[PDB]
RNA sequence: GAACAGCCUCUAGUUGAUAGAAUAAUGUAGAUAAGGGAAGUCGGCAAAAUAGAUCCGUAACUUCGGGAUAAGGAUUGGCU
RNA sequence: UCUUAAGGUAGCCAAAUGCCUCGUCAUCUAAUUAGUGACGCGCAUGAAUGGAUUAACGAGAUUCCCACUGUCCCUAUCUAC
RNA sequence: CAGUCAAGCGUUCAUAGCGACAUUGCUUUUUGAUUCUUCGAUGUCGGCUCUUCCUAUCAUACCGAAGCAGAAUUCGGUAAGCGUUGGAUUGUUCACCCACUAAUAGGGAACGUGAGCUGGGUUUAGACCGUCGUGAGACAGGUUAGUUUUACCCUACUGAUGAAUGUUACCGCAAUAGUAAUUGAACUUAGUACGAGAGGAACAGUUCAUUCGGAUAAUUGGUUUUUGCGGCUGUCUGAUCAGGCAUUGCCGCGAAGCUACCAUCCGCUGGAUUAUGGCUGAACGCCUCUAAGUCAGAAUCCAUGCUAGAACGCGGUGAUUUC
């Protein structure tokens, strides 16, 4: 996302196309997150922008206290629950799909991370890092 | 009008025409540059492609953020038995290209040589080469005439070799036969490694070295006729398509009144002469030895043969190359391993490669043991053993 | 490199075979093929489960070793 | 089995449909598919999901007759 | 005041009927020429050329939601002919 | 769509950027005008798919000019090499919003493309409404339902054989034809250059990543007639054991093969140039990148590479038929 994102990531197998509801793994209130969009997303025709581990995305909370709905907020997604393979070989995949909002900087809404964080998605992000309680 | 919408072509409009190769055997179009200061040798080596393995090393990449860690890599080996050369050609540079002046073979040639010189091996009076050996047979008959021959024309020089077919573990019996160029010293010093290499054997641990960029050449694996939606990787038509729907929908417009060569169509797949770049030999080993498979953290005795064999191909007895990710070709086709053609530092090229472990499980499936010993030691005793 | 413990079946994970999955728990779950995960995602017990590691410690099964 | 449902069998009848050769592309018919779940498309078109039986529970509205199998849930084998 | 025979009453409406028009406001969505609710100087609604409403019913015509899925991302594989 | 002139606008400072009055053109992606071809039929809108071409260049390469300070920007040059997206609504072309992006540029190819699809709309027959008609009926007014036929011929294209330079075999050459890679982010440079301060760039570097392409199946995932193993229902074989049948009976694993940016690997460096900036140097005793000569220089071109190998283009080499 520019200055927030802190390094690099390596291709994590994309699993959360457009359309795509994830949990809300952040306490800000929501409950799911609806992905309309990617950041850093590539242009081929008939192509859905797809998000993956520590990706940005544009989100809209479908289920959630009201102040958050109807609106368009920066999330990152923490957890992919679509196996992807690490520079190890190891194909590891999550029980569900989960994000938390964030301002575009890549500061969170919420406080604390309800669930398990990817390493990518820790690594990208100190703030999700730190706000995470464990991570994989 | 313009199409709606923008697209990237569909495939490559450089390797066409998508047809079958000339021959089974794929031949170096280009040998590397040469260079007169160095040393004659090798500039290329004919392996068979036995298998795919994974090995576990150490990344050192000064930079990376996820550097001086083990990374988990797929390697393809080659069986690599030592080439016997034996014959040389000459080609002179002329308005028209380099042309074939002569060619001088050896005292004796295998059976294996022969029976690709053959066709109905079997059924056959074996003559081949006899008034040639006749020819020689002597100590200055007609041979060196040829060489200098050779030495005073002839500015390119190609040693022939060919496989050891009967070393490999395949059911061939029919040597492959090559040329390949040497790349140093003058023109006499090419003509004399090459007769004093006569009718004797070179090993790839003397052509090729551990840490270095080759080129893989080889016939892809064959798919025969095939439609434009794997040929190609053009869109499927939707559901409700009359007459079909894994096509291409419009093959051209009305005007030009014709089908254009760059119309995606049906047809073969597969069995193309490629040239792949950039491949770093892991490892140069031998069969006369074991621990093959065994690095300095692992030396664990085991050679470089998964259990029960690699899948469809058998044992690597003989010496063999392990280079990094996927090659062209499968498994039991010959491959020409050549020199790379430039030098590139890339940071990658230069990275000194350090193996920690080979996997050596069954490939026949989901292989849970590395060697016989740890999968007996696991399991026990069991009913067959007494 | 190291090797692992099938959280299933108990044997040896060697590097780039197998899958990891990670539970809602926070649990890693190693399983060394499809066909332990497949089981461990249909809730069989490994003590019931007859080629099991843990079914053999259960039944005092090969304990030569 | 609720059942002249579907499935297997007894009596009776037939074994009739040009055949042979491990089958390439594209078809026709039948099917699976990781993660997402209509982002496809004029449109959820076609497929999928649901489904029997026994219990529990069942809203707005209503012409009080219905809605209603509303919606939702739980069990179902074998043996003694 | 002109004016007809009377000058559209009760109702309903951008309705399968509204040209302008993708009417205006609200809601539904991130975004809606769609849908619903509301407003009517209604080109050109309207009372057995029947008006309004309506439980139940419909292989009738639109909208949304849950579930579900190869419709799609993005295709792959299998069988019979 | 583009020129020319310049009254003016640009805080005094016509043409950095615009530019009135006027005037000169170009364009066949608009709509008119015409009726030349077609009424013993050239299948009619839109979308999907796919290829190529144009440049009047949105982005990317290298540059020139600013009211260019830096950072964004604006004008222009070479330049079509390479890209130009995902969606809500609408049958929609067109639109208008949500976003992403380097950008979401404009067009042609019988208003490309229906024996390629679809049939949402127009565009028969059924039906409803409003207005108009006394009526039958009319309405580029609204609504609903409404058969989309044929390739096996020729050519074109995609692949595949193949007679005939004595035969046969092996190893090659390379004319010609094609060609490919592309874009961004992060760390350092650097809170530096610049700036009153706010703000705030380029790197020769290093790591990744969209987009495209060629392969490959070590691993992971997918597929199951391995009908391989096991389990289950109904029925039949007297019971067992073992099986048959149920379009492959159903379920769980399931090797091998195939396969996925759903997996992995790989995708080269030299020369000549355009714009442009220069050297020497006149025409024109000075000046001048130009007249002669000449230096550097673009994602450009041509080669190095890569694909095919002329089936009427070739070379070398082995053997070449006792009754």
């Amino acid at each position: 996302s520019g200055n927030g994102a802190q390094g690099t990531k390596f291709r994590i197998s994309l699993g959360l196309p457009v359309g795509a509801i994830m949990n809300c793994a952040d306490n800000s209130g929501a409950r799911n997150l609806y992905i309309i969009a990617v950041k850093g997303s590539g242009s081929r025709l008939n192509r859905l922008p797809a998000a993956s581990l520590g990706d940005m995305v544009m989100a809209t909370v479908k289920k959630g206290k009201p102040e958050l709905r109807k609106k368009v907020m920066p999330a990152i997604v923490v957890r992919q629950a679509k196996s992807w393979r690490r520079r190890d070989g190891v194909f590891l995949y999550f029980e569900d799909n989960a994000g938390v909002i964030a301002n575009p900087k890549g500061e969170m809404k919420g406080s604390a991370i309800t669930g398990p964080v990817g390493k990518e998605c820790a690594d990208l992000w100190p703030r999700v890092a730190s706000n995470s309680g464990v991570v994989v | 009008s313009h199409r709606k919408y923008e697209a990237p072509r569909h495939g490559h409009l450089g390797f066409l025409p998508r047809k079958r190769a000339a021959s089974i055997r794929a031949r170096v179009k280009a040998f590397p540059k040469d260079d007169r200061s160095k040393p004659v040798a090798l500039t290329s080596f004919l392996g068979y492609k036995a298998g795919m393995t994974t090995i576990v090393r150490d990344l050192d990449r000064p930079g990376s953020k996820f550097h001086k860690r083990e990374v988990v890599e797929a390697v393809t080996v080659v069986d690599t038995p030592p080439v016997v050369v034996v014959g040389v050609v000459g080609y002179v540079e002329t308005p028209r290209g380099l042309r074939s002046l002569t060619t001088v073979w050896a005292e004796h040639l295998s059976d294996e040589v022969k029976r690709r010189f053959y066709k109905n091996w079997y059924k056959s009076k074996k003559k081949a080469f006899t008034k040639y050996s006749a020819k020689y047979a002597q100590d200055g008959a007609g041979i060196e005439r040829e060489l200098a021959r050779i030495k005073k024309y002839a500015s390119v020089v190609r040693v022939l070799v060919h496989t050891q077919i009967r070393k490999t573990p395949l059911a061939q019996k029919k040597a492959h036969l090559a040329e390949i160029q040497l790349n140093g010293g003058s023109i006499s010093e090419k003509v004399d490694w090459a007769r004093e290499h006569f009718e004797k054997t070179v090993a790839v641990d003397s052509v090729f070295e551990q840490n270095e960029m080759i080129d893989a050449i080889a016939v892809t694996k064959g798919h025969g006729f095939e439609g434009v939606t794997h040929r190609w990787g053009t869109k499927k038509l939707p559901r409700k398509t009359h007459r079909g729907l894994r096509k291409v929908a419009c093959i051209g417009a009305w005007h030009p009144a014709h089908v254009m060569w760059s119309v995606a169509r049906a047809g073969q797949r597969g069995y193309h002469s490629r040239t792949s770049i950039n491949h770093k030999i892991y490892r140069v080993g031998k069969g006369d030895d074991e621990a093959n498979g065994a690095t300095s953290f692992d030396r664990t005795k085991k050679t470089i043969t998964p259990m029960g064999g690699f899948v469809h191909y058998g044992e690597i007895k003989n010496d063999f190359i392990m280079v990094k990710g996927c090659i062209p070709g499968n498994r039991k086709r010959i491959v020409t391993l050549r020199k790379s053609l430039y030098t590139n530092t890339s940071r990658k090229a230069l990275e000194e490669v350090s193996l920690k472990w080979i996997d050596t499980a069954s490939k026949f499936g989901k292989g849970r043991f590395q060697t016989p010993a740890e999968k007996h030691a696991f399991m026990g005793t069991l009913k067959k053993d007494l | 490199m190291k090797v692992e413990i099938d959280s299933f079946s108990g044997a040896k994970i060697y590097p780039g075979r197998g899958t990891l999955f990670v539970r809602g728990d926070s649990k890693i779950f190693r399983f060394q093929n499809s066909k332990s995960a497949s089981l461990f995602k249909q809730r069989k017990n490994p003590r019931r489960i007859a080629w099991t590691v843990l079914f053999r410690k259960h039944h005092k099964k090969g304990i030569t070793e």
